[PDB]
């Protein structure tokens, strides 16, 4: 008595996401391998999500002056909604994904030349730019630009948020937020440039994707 | 045939004026060790590089290029810019691409004051095939043979801020160096000034 | 699980190559006794597909009668077999012939009856040929004969026509100085110069302009003529063993086979 | 003599993609961390390239009918240019991607009523549909679908491409290609349906992804 | 070499080393040569040594 | 490359240098792929190699010869009649071969001087006695029966005893002249 195997018929086959149940089974083909080259035709890393969204992207640029008076709100910027554009790299993370979570990297850049005087100030805000003073902006996670000592700056920030994750499709409201306001008046000399450069780098740190949509 | 390469040699010339947008496009470089654009008329001589006539004697060329962007400022100039490598072949519309767009790829940014002056940009070997042939021999284009690995806008990526006692540019050298470079397939070409 | 998925039905890659060695030996009744258990079978799974078949008593053939394996690539190709032929009729007239893998080609432009056949029988080839030439006709003709790669430049080819190219650029790639009455023969390495891996046998568009070519082989002659004498050249490409082939593919019909 | 300590000023600092070296350096502010919950809001693993790249997406369907004679072309869909499309998941990793290297992983899916007989076959052609025979198609990794044993295959075929990598914005030609001729006649009685229903699935395998580009 | 530029100036100079002729070799290419590179940002004095190159 | 050069009379002595000078331009000095590399570099000392080509009419028998620098030589790039004599040809060193019998040289070329090394790119008096090195000159014979042209062509190879010096900057795209 010697039995002849056959064919499977029941298992459960499929991604962790993307999974369908057959009644009727079929072996996969499979010849080949992944064959190693000792010659790469490119010198880089393969790519990965731990590339895509730890990169800064510029989110904002600005021009400071000297006409803008004490306080005066320069730029009025949003994080997280700039970070989910298009034009970026994270887009093809954030497009096919739905609730998010991550951590804001803001780094900014400015450029004095040093016969400039003045100062800038930005700040991590999160909620609103409600009645909350503007010479008690210390409090939050912020920066402090100065035209005698430094012109580049970088912020770390984490998740500031009441639910659990971020929709990006239907947000309730804004999670991070930044303001300029001029923290000391731009005053130079005759024939010294009246102005500063401004640019506003971001990128997400430990980032987290969930739900999955079909739709755009 | 190493002595030649690695060091360092004058490509090309581009200066940075102050009265330019934040993202304006100052000059691309054909990222290859084929490009040069500077003559001379006493003596009447085409400058090449002396990189250019080493890989100018083969079909193929691999190796991971060092440019080297030596700014002349004084120490009160300030700024940055943008050195982004977009690769490829010689032939795409990345005059077309943003700077915001153009933060999507890798890039470096570099402060025109501080205590140093010249960047060491090492491009990766990025393409599609393992070399890349002389198409400069040949005199037609065809879709598989070509002659870059990528192309490499230098944006303004910050307005130059200096008083009026100092200049109001500031120009940049374009060094041409490499390393691990190889090259085969000998032949007889002489490379002709790519006239951007 | 690496990807985190599951396979239910038995169905994997499929037709991996060499599975026997063709000359014939031993490795007493092959089969008989124990019913036929390789007769029948689900040749829709591939796992029952790769069962020994049998379906009668036989026993073992034997022995084979030539040590000369006859099923091997390295010892069957190693006979020449025609690829071009093309005479000279002036002074200084430069040909070229290309080594055009396309199935498009139809003979004598491209490949002819073995080498259209044989080089259609697999999707990659990476290696380099050998060539063996036989100068006929008219004799005290002092050529030159040279390999182009791809992407640099060279005449036109299948063109018998007047050289436009200058002799540092053919000094300085690589030839051969010969008269037809010292040797009369030649048998030449094919060398594999291309910055792309491999190539192919059968594509489409400018895919099969570019990645179905590999080298092109181009000849200028001198002296040729005096006393009216036609010279005619003949190719012929051979085998060597440091080519590998890659992907069997479904071999041509009756048609394409065209022969010359 | 006791020193005051100072900010740096030259470093490297930046992505590995995405680099800026600054002449005044800053120390980047972090507060807070990455706050684990005991009470996740869902139950789902977090998302990446290795659940995003391998999930099998419906790239072709069609309806097989009985009036299709023998060895007649149902369908010629082309593999890897159907994968590289908006509607599917995989978009987000290809668009900001230029040069790939991938397997592919087929998987079939039709569905007979056993009154029905005939028979199908899906072959995985690289290159060309050229002079090669129709009837010795079954050297390719192929799948034969048949009415009496099963009605769910899936293949596994390797990278075959003269070149390193794929071109997505300007291909040389099309690395896979899948076709569908009628095997056998699909012959049935009286009152038995005429047809039956046809899927492909597709899905990628052991990716990976290099040469960023900003634009789309 | 000594050369002494005020840092409002910016330009660059170069000193080469050339025996034999100033021929048909390029101006761009002059890095080859044991030279010396003068910057109107970094320093202003520097020194280069060469040994003896002659046929006899 | 480095020449060529064709016969029309009889007993006809040829006479080519090998000047490495950069002011030389093809085909009266060094040609297109010499010219570049051979003015990558200042000092040059070793030996060479010279592959030649007999080409057209047959059964001639030449001699070609040597001669180092110092001693004398007829005029270079003149195609006249040998004004030296047979034992001044023979005692210096040459070889005998027609045309028939093995129709190819492939020459080692001595390193005969009282300098030291030999220069790429000179100006003065220097240029015309320290880039030059050697010289190659031919006289043939039994040159010719019913008329048909001999050429002959000079590519010049390398060998393993010579060395490099000073590596120089390039020449232009201008001067890499191609024959």
């Amino acid at each position: 008595e010697q039995m002849i195997q056959s064919v499977d018929r029941t298992a459960v086959t499929g991604a962790s996401y993307f999974t369908s149940v057959d009644q009727s089974s079929v072996h996969t083909a499979e010849v080949g391998s992944h064959q190693i080259e000792p010659l790469k035709t490119s010198v880089d890393k393969p790519g990965s999500k731990k590339t895509q969204g730890e990169k800064f992207f510029l989110i904002h640029s600005a021009r400071w002056l000297t006409t803008h008076a004490l306080f005066h709100e320069v730029a009025k910027l949003d994080v997280v909604k700039l970070l989910y554009n298009e034009q970026f790299a994270v887009q093809g993370l954030l497009r096919y994904h739905t609730y998010a979570r991550f951590g804001i990297e803001i780094q900014v850049q400015i450029n004095p030349t040093p016969f400039q005087q003045g100062g800038l100030i930005c700040a991590m805000v999160p909620g609103d730019q409600s009645y909350g003073s503007i010479a008690s902006l210390t409090v939050y996670p912020h920066g402090l630009l100065n035209c005698n000592i430094n012109n580049v700056v970088r912020i770390k920030v984490p998740f500031i948020y009441t639910r659990g994750a971020y929709h990006f499709k239907d947000p309730q409201y804004p999670v991070w937020e930044l303001t300029i306001r001029v923290w000391s008046e731009l005053n130079i000399g005759t024939g010294t440039s009246a102005y500063t450069s401004l640019n506003v780098l971001a990128r997400f740190t430990d980032l987290e994707l969930h739900g999955l949509t079909p739709l755009s | 045939f190493t002595t030649w390469t690695s060091i360092p040699t004058l490509a090309a010339q581009f200066p940075f004026n102050a009265s330019d947008s934040v993202g304006q496009q100052i000059k691309v470089i054909p990222v290859d060790p084929y490009f040069f654009q500077m003559t001379n008329t006493n003596p009447d001589q085409k400058c090449i590089t002396a990189l250019a006539s080493i890989c100018q004697m083969f079909c193929f060329w691999r190796g991971d290029l060092v440019f080297d962007f030596q700014v002349f400022p004084t120490k009160y100039h300030s700024g940055r810019l943008l050195f982004c490598f977009v690769p490829g072949n010689e032939l795409i519309d990345v005059t077309g691409i943003t700077l915001k767009q153009a933060t999507t790829a890798p890039c470096a940014v570099m402060d025109i004051a501080g205590v140093q002056s010249t960047l060491r940009f090492r491009v990766p070997w990025i393409s599609d095939t393992p070399y890349r042939v002389n198409r400069y021999t040949k005199e037609a284009h065809q879709k598989g043979e070509y002659t870059a690995i990528g192309k490499l806008i230098v944006y303004c990526y910050n307005r130059l801020t200096s008083p009026s006692n100092v200049a109001h540019h500031v120009r940049v050298n374009v060094y041409l160096s490499a390393i691990n470079l190889e090259c085969f397939a000998p032949l007889y070409h002489a490379m002709d000034v790519t006239t951007q | 699980d690496d990807s985190g998925g599951f396979s239910t039905t038995v169905s994997t890659e499929q037709n991996v190559p060499d599975p026997q060695v063709g000359i014939t030996t031993m490795r007493m009744d092959v089969s008989g006794v124990q019913a036929p258990v390789g007769a029948i079978t689900t040749i829709e799974d591939p796992v029952l597909a790769k069962k020994v078949p049998e379906t009668f008593p036989e026993l073992k053939p034997g022995e084979s009668r030539h040590t000369s394996d006859h099923m091997s690539i390295y010892k069957f190709m190693g006979r020449s077999h025609f690829l071009c032929t093309f005479t000279f009729n002036s002074n200084n007239k430069e040909y070229t012939f290309p080594i055009t893998l396309s199935s498009t080609s139809n003979p004598p432009h491209g490949l002819p009856s073995t080498l259209r056949w044989f080089f259609n029988l697999f999707q990659l080839y990476r290696g380099p040929l050998d060539l063996t030439i036989i100068i006929t006709g008219a004799t005290d003709v002092d050529g030159m004969a040279w390999f182009t790669p791809v992407g640099l430049a060279v005449d036109t080819p299948w063109v018998e026509k007047e050289s436009a190219l200058q002799i540092d650029y053919k000094t300085a790639l690589g030839a051969v100085r010969f008269n037809t009455r010292r040797t009369g023969n030649i048998q030449i390495r094919l060398p594999w110069y291309s910055y792309l891996y491999a190539v192919s046998g059968a594509l489409d568009g400018l895919g099969d302009k570019t990645d179905s070519t590999f080298g092109l082989v181009s000849i200028q002659i001198a002296n040729y003529n005096h006393s009216d004498e036609y010279l005619s050249f003949s190719c012929y490409l051979s085998v060597t063993e440091q080519s590998e082939f890659y992907f069997p593919r479904a071999p041509l019909n009756s048609n394409a086979m065209l022969s010359t």
